[PDB]
């Protein structure tokens, strides 16, 4: 009744919850606005958790080398974004790693606050040679904001004071369309054929009937009593 | 100049109840019984039936209406007052009672009794079903008892998962367990073993196992009462269950005894995750395979 | 509260209460997601009373005169869109009319069932001359079906027979905007707009307003369960 | 449909002559036969053989669920009111306080031994307030709070209070009310005396007992629950309320060995001691066991 | 052998009254009461509880349960008798004016109620209040009232008045108000008026028919009983009307005169089949147009 | 915040001193002193000005909350609370039995209700179980009712004085009721049965007139109106009657051949007697309906 029909499922390992999701009765297109809307939605005024900060000490600045390092910061850093990750910690948190000796980084290796966890280990991370590798600490958030590196702990250097904004809503990908169905009679008859994926730490499930809250609240939290 | 006589003038007023109920208030048996007649004075709506003990006659009706109004205005203003004085209130229902804190939770009692007027923490007797309730429904929110049959969370928090009660008993220096070295039941059993307030979930699991099999707890009193329960133990014809667990003392002081039993006991936190964004009871929960039991 | 502030609330000629309304904290465009919801939405649809037959019968067919006319079915039945009204009926009703000599059509000079009116009456409607002007009867409905002419009271014959799908839409121009703002602190939140406005009939309040709960509740029946 | 209709005819109905009817049920062939000649038509089946001979055509095998199932209720009390006692056999629940749950009447359980030995009882919470509530209601089946209160029931009430042992406190493993031997109150602040609860009467009456001595009650910190009261005093310190006849054992177990003592109690205006108060309903105590043992434990309550 | 007993005994298990439930019959003093002791012995679970007059012991839980199940199962057995017994069903409720119910209407309607309809019969009369409720009611199955419009389809019912009048006046001895027969608007009464209910809509509108043209008023006595009616026909101290439809059958009631103003009330309301739906009622629908609309 | 203290400083907080006080609340002089101190404190805000001179600090204008919206409670008691204003000055009533529109009406609606026309009292035929549920839910107020079988209402209020009389019947020449004989067991009581409205003070009162005048009861339909009397009292579908006294008015009807039948039941006789019922004490006593009709009721209502 107006309604979704949960369609075709499959999380797949996890990353990209391929989710084709379904709501068959939408007279006229309008379902599109919801879909058109959640596109946005669905990954706007989300809290996915991430990542800001660095802590590779010994190396304050943050181009220099740090040795057995076959990476540097400028990667080092670079390999933060990717990581993958979530806590309710809802407040900072950090792992630190003392790998040494000649290693990759097992991305699962890794120092584990609250739930902070490789949402998938395995990440390649960090080469390194038998030379003493350094350690990495590091904030962790949940946030919103993947637009402004700029006064981050900048405002306050905690330690390193380098700090990257972070880019963190788990779907990167998603696939929403309409297509008219049948039913025309009483009214055009539609429906909303659309996919999303996401990073595999939050599927749709948790994802998409979030924003759908999110919203539902929030775009109309009110009929608008003006 | 009145509303302490008029406290009980309401019982007077609402089922007769004159002087029982007037005494209810700090005075005399029969002195707001008295009272009334004073307001019958300019009063139009007082009754002082000498026919009707129950019968109204309309004093209600017509000179209560502010008489609960006022009442709850001198008492919200009073109540008010204080209310807004640095009224810091962080309280939060959590459980611990039965076993562990029998024994080795002296830790959250060091910081839930050695701490001062602050996360507040009303645990009173309660089980795993009246926990369920209560404490599964987070008045109590999770716990300390055995899990209800269903739990598991981690995070605002340091995690943790469960602990145990090993198979064994305190007594007393003879108290029938005590007597009867048959860890298999039937030997504190003629202390009918007392149902420590029965059933709990830590209490029944252990009880349900203990007598599930020919063995049967065939109890006195079923009451809530770790004094009193073990305090008749003085009188000694009742005694506790809990397994290797609130034996601290007959582990202290032998007059009560160890002899044991066998008899399964387990206990993973109702982990509520109200308190896994808080710690007042997620403190409960993290402490707890971390603070309470050691 | 991410909230509306009544704004501009225009009184006069009630068609178009030009009713500028605003929401001011949004945290960023989740509130540009509502305009355009609206939009639509909004011009989706308010299902609506409208004039849609036409029982005339001084010709059956519908294109011969009616004499007296200055205009004939093609601007009489023209002379219908623009009519204006509503009923709770829920169900069709009929008005008639019967004037004759020389005569505009104070529009409001009317037929009149339960409650149908000339939500603002006085629209020009016909002209006549001395000659007997003839009766116009008609249904009324309110619906979402302002489109598609054909069928419809067609399989069922009944004299004097014609019918349109008429507008069934009070409330016309609308627009909105929006603009990033000061309150950065807690984010450079951000402001939308809008207008509408409408026929006059069934003011923003009763139809943009009203739209606002028209999905809030079917944007998402179900929490996106999928 | 009537227990002579119903269990005359019915059982009939697998037996007759009505002489079957006169039999286990009662109704003789008099007013059965008679009276079911027109109830063979008020349910509307028949039931016998209507003057033939041996039948089960419609009696009330199949009556019985809309007929038995209710007189199988009086069925119950048909058997008889019970075994022990009239109502609720087990009906003997004590008050959860704090003060005289433990150890200062085992005469009085040596009487209910010596009347009913080793006997099943249960207990229920009462308040002081609340014990009020639930006591002119008659809840608390035995009932202990101040007297002050809980006063409607039946009897009026019959309020009674057994004794009012005088307050003290905790003194400890270590404490220097431990050295302080009485206890006046403010001797309790001076260690970490947190008073108990806030609106629970048994406070209401402590608010005196701690409250005229150098000391106002100071309601900071109780867990509400006695564990804690040990919890961190087995610690050996932390000191909080425990009253008079309990208060023989305040001195107990090798973590401590504890300075007694007597009331300090200038808080008594009239009458003030908190009173082990049983109050009752003739009902309540219409039987030999509360009532003549409610009141022996109300009275074989020594020191010890 | 108590069938009958038991439903004054389910009275002390609710509200514990054994001689204010048994107040409306009388026996002795309480009876009842000396009674519960007599069944305190035939009844294992039987609170006794004279004592609690206002709460209770638990003889409810155990020996009502049948209690309740029987009074409905002997009941529902004795409604039996006739729920078989060519229980033919005509039984309703006519919302009719208050003066359709004598010989101006009733005859015509008998009669065509003889034709197919013919409740189990009836005097019915609402005062255009509460009426237009009952015509949705659906309790009453037709009804009058006087000024919400409202109607639908026909046959058995669509739009349809019930009579228009000045509204008019009964009027006895104690009475001069033959003379207020019909002054312009309103010079009839001009004195302390009041109408139907203290509340209804022939009310206000006779009040305000009296005041339609402001004969005057106060609030002391209104049109209630057909006696409280005839206080009206008997009061010139303080007054009310009774329509045209309405004199057919009032002017030939006992003493009656009735007597309009040129005081004005018509009746509309959704007097439609909204009630009738059937063929039968539709023909009260014959019956209530060839009868009042004008 | 007792009244006195309340305004003696909640308004002397613009007087700005003392001795207003008096001049304000109770006080006769300046006794004020040990209740602002009291009040200075315990409410916790300045009241008036420490050496602070005149100059509103809020003691008042902040307190009058509860305060004195209590003390205004009863501020409309310290005006009138025994004469004239009575928590509502008039308010007497009756909820009849409706015979009384004989004479007896006029009399009653005269004397008083003709002096102060205020109080919204009638003469309407109550209901039964309606009568004794709205005599306790509420209705008019009062009762002048016939207890002739809803004895032991309660009652243990006070009377007032009310009516007495038969419900005489209505038969008719213009029906065969001419060989009805004077409304008895046989000729007040056979026909298709047709009574007042079922739940009915003068219809338990008519059905009564069915039971009490032992009416066969068919009750084929209901009728109060007394229109169904006439449609087939003279044409012979049912008997029932306007009462006695209600029979002075409805014996104007005309073929009705006069019969003194309610207080006239099975003999013409043991009918409705209306034995006087009625309950209210005090109650809102001491103004005009409630000292003048309310005592008027007992010689009014029945004045002839």
């Amino acid at each position: 009744q107006f309604q979704i029909e949960c369609v075709e499922s499959n999380t797949e390992e996890s990353r990209n919850h391929y989710s084709k999701f379904i709501l068959e009765p939408l007279e006229r297109g309008q379902g599109t606005t919801v879909g058109n809307a959640l596109r946005r939605v669905l990954l706007s005024n989300l809290e996915g958790t991430a990542v800001t900060a660095v802590r590779i000490a010994g190396v304050s600045h943050e181009f220099a080398t740090v040795p057995g390092v076959r990476e540097d910061v400028l990667e080092i850093i670079m390999r933060m974004k990717e990581v993958i990750l979530k806590s309710y910690s809802s407040q900072a948190q950090i792992g630190r790693l003392l790998v040494n000796g000649p290693t990759t980084i097992t991305a699962s290796h890794f120092d584990l606050p609250s739930e902070v966890e490789v949402i998938d280990p395995t990440q390649y991370v960090a080469t390194i040679a038998e030379g003493g590798k350094l350690e990495m600490e590091f904030r962790i958030e949940r946030g919103k904001g993947y637009r402004t590196v700029e006064r981050g702990r900048e405002e306050a250097t905690s330690l390193d004071f380098l700090q990257i904004d972070s880019i963190f809503m788990p779907v990167r990908k998603v696939n929403y369309s309409v297509e008219e169905v049948r039913a025309d009679g009483s009214i055009p008859k539609d429906r909303l054929l659309l996919e999303v994926w996401t990073n595999g730490s939050i599927s749709p499930q948790e994802a998409l009937s979030s924003a759908a809250g999110i919203l539902v609240d929030l775009f109309n939290p009110l009929k608008d009593i003006s | 100049m009145r509303l302490e006589q008029l406290q009980a003038f309401l019982a007077i007023a609402e089922t007769g109840s004159f002087q029982k109920a007037a005494s209810k208030c700090g005075v005399t048996q029969s002195t707001i019984s008295r009272q009334i007649q004073s307001l019958e004075a300019d009063l139009g709506l007082e009754l002082f039936h000498r026919t009707n003990h129950s019968k109204l006659t309309l004093g209600g009706e017509r000179l209560l209406p502010r008489a609960r109004k006022i009442c709850l205005e001198w008492e919200t203003a009073t109540q008010e007052l204080g209310d807004l004085i640095a009224g810091k209130q962080p309280e939060l229902c959590i459980a611990a009672i039965h076993s562990l804190c029998g024994s080795y939770l002296p830790p959250v009692l060091q910081k839930f009794c050695r701490d001062y007027p602050e996360v507040q923490l009303r645990v009173t007797s309660l089980g795993s079903d009246r926990a369920l309730k209560v404490l599964k429904d987070g008045l109590v929110d999770l716990a300390i008892v055995m899990n209800n049959r269903f739990l598991t969370t981690g995070r605002d928090m340091v995690v943790e998962v469960l602990y145990d009660e090993p198979i064994e008993l305190l007594t007393a220096a003879n108290h029938p367990l005590a007597a009867y070295e048959r860890v298999p039941w039937s030997e504190l059993v003629r202390y009918p073993q007392v149902v420590f307030k029965d059933g709990y979930g830590m209490q029944r699991l252990v009880q349900e196992k203990f007598e599930r099999l020919e063995a049967t707890l065939q109890a006195a009193l079923e009451v809530n009462t770790l004094d009193a329960f073990r305090g008749v133990v003085r009188q000694g014809e009742l005694i506790a269950l809990l397994p290797s667990s609130a034996l601290v003392e007959a582990r202290l002081d032998p007059t009560l005894a160890v002899r044991p039993l066998a008899l399964t006991r387990r206990v993973v936190m109702v982990t509520t995750q109200d308190r896994l964004q808080i710690p007042p009871i997620k403190h409960f929960w993290q402490l707890v395979r971390e603070n309470i039991p050691p």
